[PDB]
RNA sequence: GCCCCUAAGCGUGUGCUAAGUGGAAAAGGAUGUGCAGUCGCGAAGACAACCAGGAGGUUGGCUUAGAAGCAGCCACCCUU
């Protein structure tokens, strides 16, 4: 990919759903995004239009005050709130004279910039040459100042001239090629990020995946339970992969916290179907935890959001993960005195601060219920001598305290299936 | 063989006492009742046992002693500690068993030499930090 | 590519003394 | 046997060595095994 | 502390050239001028092992005695000449002194004492000049850092000189300056 | 991020590499220094992530120092345009290094630790670097 | 250029080469040999090997399902 002057923004939107309230929210969501891009807002501006301009995705009026505007704060990139079409950012380019682009653009740039792995890096390039592929004749510099770029000739009989399909089907049949190719490379790379887990999943365990939409848990959740530090930020999409732990309850049975990427509501549909670790990995869970501000303008929109995307993915994939509670944390940063509201409605809504915090022992003991379903229940007596009655018994997982006797021992704690299914006797 | 340090003033409340005393073949209660009436009548401090099984299933202890490291243990210390070495004073031990701390053993692990008590005196206080004075 | 390589490196004969045309 | 250019000792106990002209690293941990070839 | 000199042998360089030098220089020679207040220009052709041995068993300060056709003269090392690359001589300045000579001289401080268990302690500049006899010149003076707060800088206005030593740069450059150890973040903030 | 704040001519010339750096054969800074024994275009993401390396092996002591900066816009041709038609656009921060010159410093308790990571920075580069010492 | 083709030497001596390198080549690694210096031991037989040496209060450390020399931890002023 490839990175230009920023610093110098302004942003263009059109609001045909919800309400003033919203299309400012949706403003503020840019005017963050491109300001963690590396961007510094100028001018943000919503028209109330039933659709889009099919022409400049604006109108002629705006377009003209756009212009204004920009030449007077002397600023050189313009940002569509949405997905725009080549045929509309031709005109609201020509209309201007300086660079645009659209949120999916941003975000793009912003994944490609934060990306870590080669795994990341390839999924967000090949969301970027996917994103490009139709400008080859939409590209009109491309495709501009041609004039005998081919052989624009015919005969009857001998030619010699080799541009036996047009030149524009040559660009397209090499950049399919191109595409096709690493859209196997994606697929093969499924079996690398599979056989990485192997081990998880075989040795069945708990596993509690965190979601939420970009900017909730950052993996700063994880930190705080966990206890392990891996990249965490204030900033949006920089855990850009998953990363398990060990943290658990009292009960040696682990409970591996699956890290999740953010989702950022109205993605441009490249992600959602390359980016397959975060979905796999909550296909695979056991339980999920669902993080919510508690001060933000309207947490409802990002918990709706993020409910319908699990629900798409779950009826695409034939699951259903009934475990979902919720949990409004960055309450320790007081920015919104909603607390009320938010809890009049919604159980469950421990509070943590934005990066740091604590509180979480009721989060805790409200989340065991709904992962500690084991099936052991099993007490035992171990006679005198105990000799080698310790291996699972006591050197195991969900292994509780029991009482004591001179005939060896009385454990009346739990034993796993799988491993003591009937090696102990009673 | 087996050789304990952990707080010795127990009635077989826990693992390393009950299953040890019923287990190996021994006798359910006459070692015990040995260990209960002369131990702990004897103020039950940190009593080290060394386990030595013979066939008439008998094992005389005798009055073990830790080491200059923590003899406050046994003379009038609590159990409290620490784990890293060089850690702050804890506690102090007075100049009243400078001698009797080098009648309970003297040897080491190989045949070098002798003199435990003389390589005691700083081999196991440094360890966590306990003080001497 | 190992056509000129090649060529290219015939040049270091004791009989050229590493200068070679079209090399 | 992961073979590649450049190898090294993991653990103190496995030893490089030229066995039969191709460099090798023998081990004790059959996991830690490797050959340049 | 007095030295004593290092007895040293030195032919007079028959030719001299450039091609003369790198010819000397293969052979395991090396060209040296012997000058001094004297005004007598000389050029010498030492032995680049005893002189690099005698270089780093004295220092660079080291009194060479070289026999000088039968008689000896006293040489002081100025400077050396050693060749990035190969860290090889090829030059060096001699001065040709006497007993009785006051003459300036460069020398090294290193550290006893490392630093306190909190701290940080770092090097400035080893290099300090001092007036010393020509029979009799220190070497590698000591810094004592030993277990000292930090945020100190010890310039050369505290340097114990040995009997017979005077110190000739202000006692206000900076030699050493004991430091706050940085943390990671710090760490990787400089130069970021 | 290691970018000249400004350049009087934003294109220049390639910078002619010959011989040996008649400077810069020593540390200075530190005690241990990268001393470079071959003709190098280095450059700001190179160095970056050298000492990217360099800080991640030491933790909360010792220091580091870079010697060298890029000072060299080199211009890289715009996208394909055949060829021709006037200059490329600055690309690059280059700093040419001839043989001899040291590239990082360091002072670091640790000796063993700190060559370690010397080392490993060396590999980093694209020229053969030996490890010096401040002193003889 | 000098073994045959192919005219002239399977030349004379001192060393290297194990790869047919010679008779393509990089970043990198590496108990090959050829040859310079250099280390504390050290022709006391050094060193290796055969070797008696198997829980010192040695189940402490953070702790009590045991912390069972021993999952691991910050110290080894410890000797007829």
């Amino acid at each position: 990919y490839r990175q230009l002057r920023l610093e110098r923004v302004v942003l263009v939107g059109v609001w045909t759903e919800g309400s003033a309230a919203d299309a400012e929210a949706s403003l503020a969501e840019l005017a963050a995004l491109a300001e963690t891009a590396g961007s510094e807002v100028l001018e943000g501006l919503i028209q109330r239009r039933d659709k889009p301009d099919p022409s400049t995705y604006i109108g002629s009026g705006k377009a003209a005050e756009l212009r204004e505007v920009v030449l007077a704060t002397g600023a050189d990139t313009v940002i569509c709130d949405g997905e725009l079409s080549p045929a509309q950012l031709n005109a609201l380019e020509k209309a201007v004279k300086v660079k645009v682009i659209d949120r999916t653009a941003l975000i793009l740039d912003i994944f490609a910039q934060h990306a870590t792995s080669r795994e990341g890096k390839a999924q967000v390039s090949l969301a970027q040459m996917e994103y490009m592929l139709p400008r080859l004749r939409g590209w009109g510099e491309s495709m501009s100042r041609q004039a005998g770029g081919r052989a624009g000739g015919a005969g009857g009989g001998v030619g010699t001239r080799g541009p036996g399909e047009t030149k524009i089907e040559t660009d397209r049949r090499r950049i399919r090629e191109r595409m096709a190719k690493l859209r196997r490379e994606i697929r093969d790379m499924k079996k690398i990020r599979d056989t990485q887990r192997g081990s998880r999943r075989r040795s069945e365990i708990p596993s509690v995946a965190i979601v939420g939409y970009t900017n909730a848990g950052k993996s700063s959740l994880l930190n705080a339970l966990t206890g392990a530090g891996v990249l965490v930020e204030n900033a949006l999409f920089a855990t850009l992969e998953p990363t398990t732990r060990r943290g658990e309850f009292e009960d040696g049975r682990p409970f591996v916290l699956t890290d999740t990427v953010g989702f950022v509501r109205h993605l441009p549909t490249q992600l959602v179907e390359a980016f397959r670790s975060t979905l796999e990995e909550v296909v695979d869970a056991d339980l999920l935890i669902h993080v919510v501000d508690g001060s933000d303008v309207n947490p409802l929109a990002q918990i709706n959001a993020v409910r319908t995307v699990i629900n798409e993915v779950v009826a695409e994939y034939d699951i259903a993960p009934p475990p979902e509670l919720l949990v409004v944390n960055k309450i320790d940063a007081a920015t919104g005195v909603g607390l009320a509201q938010l809890r009049r409605a919604l159980p469950d809504a421990v509070f943590v601060s934005a990066r740091t915090g604590d509180g979480l022992d009721k989060l805790r003991s409200r989340m065991g219920e709904l992962v500690e379903s084991t099936d052991a229940t099993v007490d035992v007596t171990i006679p005198y001598d105990r000799g080698d009655l310790v291996a699972r018994v006591h050197t195991d997982g969900h292994v509780d305290a029991t009482e004591h006797t001179d005939a060896g021992t009385r454990i009346k704690a739990r034993v796993p299936a799988p491993l003591a299914a009937t090696l102990r006797e009673y | 063989l087996i050789k304990l340090q952990i707080q010795a003033g127990q009635a077989n409340p826990a693992p390393p006492v009950g299953p040890a005393l019923g287990q190996h073949g021994v006798n359910i209660m006459e070692f015990c009742k040995a260990y209960n009436a002369a131990t702990e009548s004897q103020r039950g401090n940190v009593i080290p046992v060394e386990i030595t099984v013979y066939e008439d299933r008998s094992f005389t202890f005798a009055l073990k002693t830790p080491p200059a490291a923590k003899l406050l243990l046994k003379a009038a210390g609590v159990q409290k500690g620490s784990g890293e070495p060089h850690k702050t004073k804890v506690a102090k031990v007075t100049w009243d068993q400078v001698r009797e701390i080098a009648e309970t053993k003297k040897a080491d692990l190989n045949a070098n030499d002798i003199d435990a008590a003389a390589k005691i005196i700083a081999g196991t206080a440094r360890s966590m930090g306990i003080t001497v004075e | 590519a190992k056509r000129g390589r090649k060529k290219r490196d015939r040049k270091h004969s004791k009989a050229n003394h590493g200068k070679r045309p079209n090399a | 046997m992961k073979v590649n250019p450049s190898v090294k000792p993991i653990c103190d106990k496995c030893r490089v060595i030229r066995r039969h002209g191709r460099v090798m690293v023998i081990c004790s941990d059959p996991r830690h095994k490797q050959r340049q070839g | 502390t007095a030295n004593i000199p290092n007895k040293l042998t030195a032919n007079v360089r028959t030719r001299t050239g450039k091609g003369a030098s790198r010819q000397a220089r293969r052979d395991g020679k090396v060209p040296a001028v012997l000058y001094g207040h004297g005004t007598d220009p000389q050029h010498l052709e030492l032995n680049a092992r005893d002189f690099a041995a005698v270089l780093r068993s004295h220092g660079t300060n080291a009194i060479l005695t070289l026999d000088i056709e039968g008689t000896e003269q006293l040489a002081l090392t100025k400077a050396l000449d050693v060749h990035p690359i190969r860290r090889n001589i090829q030059h060096a300045d001699l001065l040709v002194v006497q007993r009785g000579e006051k003459v300036t001289v460069e020398v090294t401080v290193l550290v006893e004492g490392d630093a306190t268990p909190g701290t940080l302690v770092t090097q400035d500049a080893n290099t300090i000049e001092i007036e010393a006899e020509a029979l009799s010149i220190p070497e590698q003076l000591t810094v004592s850092v030993e277990g000292v707060e930090a945020g100190t800088q010890i310039t050369a206005g505290q340097i114990s000189l040995p009997e017979g030593v005077n110190l000739i740069s202000d006692p206000e450059l900076l030699v050493v300056n004991v430091v706050e150890a940085p943390s990671a973040e710090a760490l990787e903030e400089e130069g970021a | 991020m290691l970018i000249p704040r400004k350049v009087k001519h934003r294109k220049q010339h390639h910078p002619e590499q010959r011989g040996i750096a008649s400077g810069g054969t020593s540390v200075s800074f530190g005690d241990y220094g990268i001393q470079a024994l071959e003709h190098a275009y280095i450059t700001n993401r190179q160095i970056e992530s050298a000492r990217i390396a360099i800080n991640r092996h030491i933790k909360r002591g010792g220091k580091v120092w870079i010697n060298i900066f890029p000072d060299r816009p080199l211009t890289k041709k715009p996208a394909e345009t055949r060829m021709g038609s006037g200059k490329g656009s600055p690309e690059w921060w280059v700093a040419n290094v001839k043989p001899g010159r040291v590239l990082f410093e360091l002072s670091y308790p640790d000796e063993k630790t700190a060559r370690d990571a010397l080392t490993r920075a060396i590999h980093k580069l694209p020229i053969k670097a030996r490890i010096v010492t401040r002193e003889e």
